[PDB]
């Protein structure tokens, strides 16, 4: 019982960490986005 | 999975 216990407790530990994770995930998306359209945004100003 | 195969083993 003791030990389902901890089994228990330890997947709690890993949803935690994998919604860390997808967190991080997101803002690393979120960061690709902006790079994607910031060196277009940099080859405009070149242009100009 | 380490804590389960005990478990299973007890």
């Amino acid at each position: 019982r003791d030990l389902e216990a901890s089994i228990a407790r330890y997947k709690e530990e890993y949803a935690v960490l994998i919604s860390e994770a997808q967190a991080i995930k997101a803002d690393l998306a979120a960061v690709e986005a902006k790079v994607n359209r910031s060196t277009a945004l940099l080859k405009s100003l070149s242009a100009e | 999975v380490k804590d389960q195969q005990e478990a299973e083993k007890k």
